[PDB]
């Protein structure tokens, strides 16, 4: 039957597959195409300078040996099989702490094509971490961004790019964020020098503008109308000593 | 470029005592100093590796003393054979050595 | 004895990374749901903590068996080596099983090969919760979930009629909200990756009026009333009456700092931080009166005689109309 | 077949390995070349005394049970690799809680030279540890030590170096710097041998130079003390035959700065001897009370 | 707040395994901290520990050494947030005392025997402890062998005591509330005409 | 303290006026601070009423 | 928060032998290659169970099959309050646990002790 098929066509799959080698271990390098659905941007800390951000990161590379013509439709193994496949070595350069939902199984997908082509995709929720200059606060905006990076493999080893350049980042209109407001947002695709060879980079970019309203009505009202309470100290008279030390000092403490 | 200034420049001392030359840096070299034993018409040898560490085939008599710029090396009670330049060299940058110290009887 | 036999019969040939029915049909997954206690719903990060017990029931032909018993009845020992759905609750900031003492799974294949698998969640969900009308708010904030690698043409989704089973309602740590109810729903969504069946169970909570009532609504009108009573206090002691004006200012903005310190950073304005503003706003009118009123005795007595007995009926007249309005105007709407 | 040779060639690599063994166990010493490149230089905490950072410890030595001859000179293997081989046990004689991300895939790296040369780099953070003493707060300087060294592996088997000179070793990136309040000045790096329970071990040591910023508390200490001081001494100015109003400026000024030096000593950990800041919160206490 | 301590220590321990014993090569073997899955380790707890790691940066950081005769060491690093339950009727002028029980879960006393290694020298390391307001003033360790409903297990315990500086207390709360009381005591010298001042100064008081 | 401003003089306006206006702030910085330690519940604890009848107190 | 010795005991007539020892105490891996009750607590919140240095559990085989298996836990448990005689007040904080996926028909629990002396 088809099941039958679809049986020893992924036992032929994973029969005689390495996972320490790339695709391509000696040829060309392989091409990772990135999408990201982000999900929300939960908090923005200026305490701890870092924002929270969850995500459906996912990855696309061609695996040449997991290529089949006996069936055509595109199979969907369980997510257990990520740990017999060879899947790159993407990290967050900025982020602090960083972990896949485990609820209720492993929460990453990957499935493969008839052509070889396997998607793998993962929901993580990074802290990454983005120095702010508040020198203008609050009526500042930040740009801060997710830097990614393949860590083992050089740039004659990997090639990241995003997929279609312009929807590979998707669901950014559709935050909300109770203090700021994205503003837009950039990908940058670029290579980063370090001691042992040059890397491939990926960067998205987000520019935060920060509200006003809740800065006035909490902390900028209160002080204009305490100097305004400060001013009238003047049509009291003179005599009276108790009354317009009262209302300085007093003005002062507040 | 770190400079290296080794005192004295000429001594000399009969055999039997404890000598003592001195090393001081410009800059912090932590422990990174060695000390090589240049004879005449020969090549020199390390002595004393690290900031006090005897080299393998070294006497007891050599000793070093160590610090972030300072360093001494003591050689107690010395013999016919140990009269030859006294070199300190630095190596927490690139290297730089000092004008040495003749030792003579 | 004869069903170690038969659990070694179900699992020769068996591979479990294919679902059942791989290049057949969508496979239905009938879940359910016991909602032991939903947490404390804290609008700080817009989340509430829930705990539930998702059991979902399939059809497996592969775990068919024919024997005399019906049932087999079985730990989590046994559900690492089926298939398991991968169902993900796409609105779950963190959450995760429980693992004491054993892990908390429960595995029931029956004859025919329907399989049940029930687990223990504690989901941190997060909701959204439109911050108006405060403290008189009400929300329905949802709680979603939906295969992650398989679309709509590989698992489908579908509730039972009496899936959603609430507990007690009385042992819950709803201290601010007051369950009032509950709704399932079932749709589809669009994602990079293809169609997905989405499931959505919302939860109605209504937020009960008893805390804020006493934390900020009393002392704020008692701040007022206690700036009014410098309206009785003779005219010609003045520092008594500066010194009232000026401290309940303190007060009432120290106040107005820890009312609006109690929910988020948000920058619209509240059904609160509106009643402090306007208490604010009445207390520094009662300050310049009597600035004016000091100013006046010098120049005509008799106009700052009549315009106290003016304030005394103005002010508490002005504060139960603009009362009356704003609790009608925020509670019936 | 490229992918197959290279199958066997890693497969006649690992055929008779002892990864519980060290390169020349009986023979030889073995030399560990270390680096390291702080990515970020983390907050550093003054009340729990610690400060964290985020570098790329590479580490380098040579195993002759890994030679190898093929159509490539080295070898990018993964990192799942390297727990088939043997690895040195580095640990930081002083970190607290320090974490190895994992990220998408453990953020590892291992680069098999073919004649046995092996790298392996691993990205870290590390939650160190940096004793301070406080005597001159808020104008002192510190120097937050980094050591690391083996674990079970004493001066006769493992012994550590830079592999650059040492002054070219730890690197820093350029916008590397998370430091909101303090300022990094500069790296020192030294080499020592300790003495445990158990033996003789190497320790490399790093120290980071800090020096602390001004421009907070001067704003929020030393210009409310100035001007609490400021306004008491108002209070002469006033005539003789006002005595609430005079009253009023003592008390009110007393009651600031008991707020404000009991506020401004909650920031630095609890400790046992006088700061600068409290001796000038107590002169101006002082000035207010005379 | 917590009524806890949080140390961290190398704990080591030394046992006698015949089945490690080897007589051909003279050298104290080292292993990698990876061979600890394949031996027997005894089942140590701390009992008053809450939450505990073994370091694993940049491996798991434990020692595994075996010795020519069948002598098996095996170290830790160890970082035991242990609860220490503090009586506070003399804070801030109190000396604390909080142990570390060392006990074997599995094994009554007919099946492991703790003790401490030289009994003075085994914990090191105690006076180069420097606090920023505690100060370690003794350190003792007690061997016991404890009874539960399931048999008699052996305890060590490890127990400082520690005690409280007060230059930090009196330079925070003694001396702004003294202070404060020499201001109130000015009150009196004020005419007792002054109806304002004197109430402003006992308010301003009671309210520091 | 509150009772206490009924034995002065009713000549010494200002005295009685600090002391009332302190003792009604003090009051209500303690019934928040008092609320402050308990989870946010929507009923009223027996330390709630003992409060509200000190605020009562204070304010008459 | 409660930190507890949970002590269960089974008849297995699967372990039965015969040797020169009574009881197998033996280590606590032996206890993932048994069947052991999956009891969960059903009010607890975030239970942890110790794993300094080595798991903290106990096996004693004894030699007529009745084993004995316990762990060392530290039980967060939910205590619902009525804080309305707050500050005198009195509770009574419940520890309920119970049998994840066997009823009643298959797995009964009861103390091992008079009920009043077992916890
Ligand atoms: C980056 O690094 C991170 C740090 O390493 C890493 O996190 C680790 O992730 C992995 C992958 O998920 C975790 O490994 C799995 O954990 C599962 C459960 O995890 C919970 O428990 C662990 C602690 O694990 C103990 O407890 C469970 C439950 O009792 C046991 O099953 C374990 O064996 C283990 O028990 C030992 O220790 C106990 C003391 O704790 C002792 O009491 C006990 O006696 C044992 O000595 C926690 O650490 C977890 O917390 C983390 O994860 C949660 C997830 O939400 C986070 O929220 C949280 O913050 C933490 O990060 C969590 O609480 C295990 O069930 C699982 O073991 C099964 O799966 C693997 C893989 O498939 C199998 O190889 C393995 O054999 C197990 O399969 C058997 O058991 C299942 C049971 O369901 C059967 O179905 C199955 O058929 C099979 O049965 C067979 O074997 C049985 C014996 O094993 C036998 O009885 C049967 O009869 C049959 O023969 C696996 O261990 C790991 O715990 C995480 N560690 C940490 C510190 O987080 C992260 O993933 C990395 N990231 C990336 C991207 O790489
Ligand atoms: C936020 O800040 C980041 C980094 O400071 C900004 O990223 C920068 O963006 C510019 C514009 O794309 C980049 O310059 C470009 O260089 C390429 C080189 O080929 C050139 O072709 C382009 O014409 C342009 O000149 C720049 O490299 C990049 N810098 C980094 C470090 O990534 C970003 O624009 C800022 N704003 C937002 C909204 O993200
Ligand atoms: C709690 O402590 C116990 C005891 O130290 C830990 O058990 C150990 O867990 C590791 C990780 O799974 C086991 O290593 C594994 O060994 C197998 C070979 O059997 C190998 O195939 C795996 O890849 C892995 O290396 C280790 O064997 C096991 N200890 C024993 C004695 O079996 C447990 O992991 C700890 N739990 C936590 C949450 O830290
Ligand atoms: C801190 O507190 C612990 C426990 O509260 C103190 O340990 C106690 O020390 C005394 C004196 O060593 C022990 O008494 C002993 O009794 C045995 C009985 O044979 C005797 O052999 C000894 O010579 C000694 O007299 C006492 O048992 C022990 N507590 C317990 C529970 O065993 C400790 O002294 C306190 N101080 C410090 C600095 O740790
Ligand atoms: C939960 O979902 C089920 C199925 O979607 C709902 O059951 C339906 O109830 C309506 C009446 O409300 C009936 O007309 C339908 O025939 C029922 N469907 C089935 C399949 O039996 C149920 O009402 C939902 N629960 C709610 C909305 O609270
Ligand atoms: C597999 O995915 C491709 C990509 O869109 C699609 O064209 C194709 O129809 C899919 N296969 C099946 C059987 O739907
Ligand atoms: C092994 O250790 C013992 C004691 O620690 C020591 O006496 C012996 O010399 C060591 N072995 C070698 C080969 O040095």
């Amino acid at each position: 039957s088809n099941m039958s098929l679809v049986k020893e066509t992924v036992d032929r799959l994973l029969k005689g597959y390495d996972i320490r080698l790339r695709p391509d271990f000696g040829g060309p390098p392989v091409a990772v195409g990135m999408n990201i659905d982000i999900a929300s941007i939960d908090m923005v800390s200026e305490v701890n300078m870092d924002y929270t951000l969850t995500m459906y990161f996912q990855q696309a590379w061609r695996d040449k040996r997991l290529s089949y013509n006996v069936i055509p439709l595109n199979l969907t193994l369980d997510n257990r099989v990520a740990d017999q496949l060879w899947v790159p070595d993407t990290y967050f350069l900025n982020d602090k702490k960083s972990f896949v939902h485990g609820v209720t199984v492993k929460n990453r997908m990957i499935r493969l094509h008839p052509d070889g082509t396997v998607l793998y995709g993962l929901r993580i929720t990074t802290t990454a971490a983005c120095m702010m200059d508040l020198r203008r606060y609050p009526l500042d905006e930040q740009n801060c961004t997710l830097e990614i990076e393949s860590y083992g493999y050089t740039t004659d080893d990997i090639e990241f790019y995003w997929r279609g350049d312009d929807n590979a980042v998707t669901g950014v209109t559709k935050i909300e964020l109770p203090q700021f407001s994205i503003v837009d947002y950039k990908l940058i695709t670029k290579k980063v020098v370090f001691s042992t060879g040059s890397y491939p980079r990926l960067s998205l970019s987000f520019k935060l503008k920060r509200n006003i309203g809740y800065f006035i009505l909490q902390t900028y009202m209160p002080s204009i109308l305490i100097t305004i309470l400060s001013w009238v100290s003047f049509w009291i008279n003179y005599d009276a000593s108790a009354a317009r030390v009262a209302l300085g000092i007093t003005t002062v403490l507040t | 470029n770190i400079v290296m200034t080794q005192s004295p420049k000429s001594m000399s001392m009969s055999v039997g005592e404890r000598v003592t030359l001195s090393c001081k840096a410009s800059e912090y070299v932590g422990t990174y100093v060695s000390w090589y034993q240049q004879k005449p018409e020969q090549s020199p040898k390390l002595l004393i590796y690290g900031a006090s560490n005897r080299y393998t085939g070294v006497p007891d008599r050599f000793t070093g003393s160590g610090s972030a710029t300072d360093f001494t090396l003591t050689i107690g009670s010395v013999q016919a054979e140990d009269l030859a330049d006294y070199h300190c060299g630095q190596s927490y940058s690139y290297p730089t050595f000092g004008a040495g110290t003749k030792l003579e009887l | 004895g004869d069903v170690t036999v038969i659990l070694n019969n179900l699992l020769e040939g068996y591979d479990n990374k294919l679902r059942p029915d791989i290049g057949v049909k969508p496979t239905l997954i009938h879940t359910d749901m016991y909602v032991n206690s939903i947490g404390p719903v804290n609008a700080i990060n817009m989340e509430y903590t829930i705990d539930i017990f998702f059991a979902q029931t399939w059809y497996d032909r592969r775990l068919k068996f024919n024997s005399t018993i019906k049932v087999l009845r079985l730990n989590s020992n046994m559900v690492g080596k089926i298939w398991i759905p991968d169902t993900f609750f796409r609105n779950s900031k963190k959450a995760d099983a429980h693992w004491i003492t054993t892990p908390n799974r429960m595995l029931r294949i029956w004859n025919d090969g329907r399989v049940l698998y029930t687990l223990r969640l504690t989901i941190d969900a997060e909701c959204q919760l439109q911050l108006h009308n405060f403290p008189m708010d009400e929300h329905s904030c949802p709680l979603e979930f939906s295969s992650y690698g398989y679309p709509r043409e590989e698992i489908v989704y579908q509730w039972k009629r009496s899936s959603v089973e609430v507990g007690d309602t009385r042992s819950w740590r709803l201290y601010q909200f007051s369950f009032v109810g509950l709704r399932n729903t079932t749709e589809v969504v669009k994602t990079t990756s293809g169609d997905y069946v989405v499931m959505s169970v919302y939860f109605d909570l209504s937020r009960r009026m008893g805390y804020f009532t006493i934390q900020t609504y009393i002392p704020c009108t008692l701040i007022v009333v206690l700036s009014w009573v410098s309206f009785w206090i003779n005219k010609d002691a003045v520092p008594a009456r500066t010194s009232l004006g000026i401290t309940t200012v303190l007060t009432m903005t120290t106040l107005s700092t820890i009312a609006r310190k109690s929910l988020p950073k948000v920058s619209y304005v509240t059904a609160m931080d509106l009643f402090v503003s306007v208490c604010f706003i009445f207390v520094f009118s009662a300050l310049v009166e009597y600035g004016t009123l000091h100013y006046f005795v010098s120049s005509q007595p008799a106009r700052a005689a009549k315009m106290d007995s003016y304030a005394r009926i103005f002010f508490p007249t002005a504060f139960c109309l603009f009362n009356l309005v704003y609790w009608v105007s925020y509670l019936y709407l | 077949d490229n992918t197959t040779v290279f199958t066997r060639i890693l497969d006649r690599l690992l055929d008779g390995y002892d990864n519980r063994l060290r390169p020349g166990l009986g023979e030889r010493v073995t030399e560990v070349k270390t680096d390291i490149f702080v990515t970020s230089f983390g907050p550093v905490s003054d009340h729990d005394m610690e400060y964290t950072i985020d570098v790329f410890f590479r580490q380098s030595w040579k195993d002759e049970r890994l030679k190898f001859k093929g159509p490539m000179t080295v070898l990018r293997l993964n990192n799942l690799m390297a727990s088939k081989i043997w690895t040195p046990d580095t640990f930081f004689h002083n970190g607290k809680k320090s974490v190895a991300h994992n990220m998408t895939m453990p953020n590892k790296l291992l680069r098999i030279t073919e004649d046995g040369t092996l790298l392996y780099t691993m990205r870290l953070t590390v939650r160190a540890e940096c004793p301070m003493h406080l005597e001159d707060f808020p104008m002192d300087a510190h120097a937050c030590p980094l050591k690391f060294g083996s674990y079970a592996y004493t001066r006769a088997e493992v012994v550590y170096e830079w592999t650059r000179e040492p002054a070219r070793s730890v690197v820093v990136a350029e916008d590397g710097s998370r430091l909101n309040q303090y300022d990094l000045l500069g790296q020192t790096v030294d080499s020592g041998i300790v003495q445990s329970s158990t033996g003789e071990y190497v320790v490399m040591t790093t120290h980071f130079h800090l020096k602390r910023k001004i421009g907070y508390f001067v704003i929020q200490t030393y210009l409310p003390c100035i001007m609490t001081v400021i306004l008491s001494q108002v209070s002469f100015w006033l005539n003789r035959e006002s005595v609430p109003a005079r009253t009023v400026f003592g008390v009110t000024t007393v009651l600031t700065m008991t707020t404000l030096s009991i506020s401004a000593r909650n920031s630095l950990p609890k400790v046992a001897y006088a700061t600068a800041m409290d001796w000038f919160i107590a002169v101006c206490y002082a000035f207010v009370f005379s």
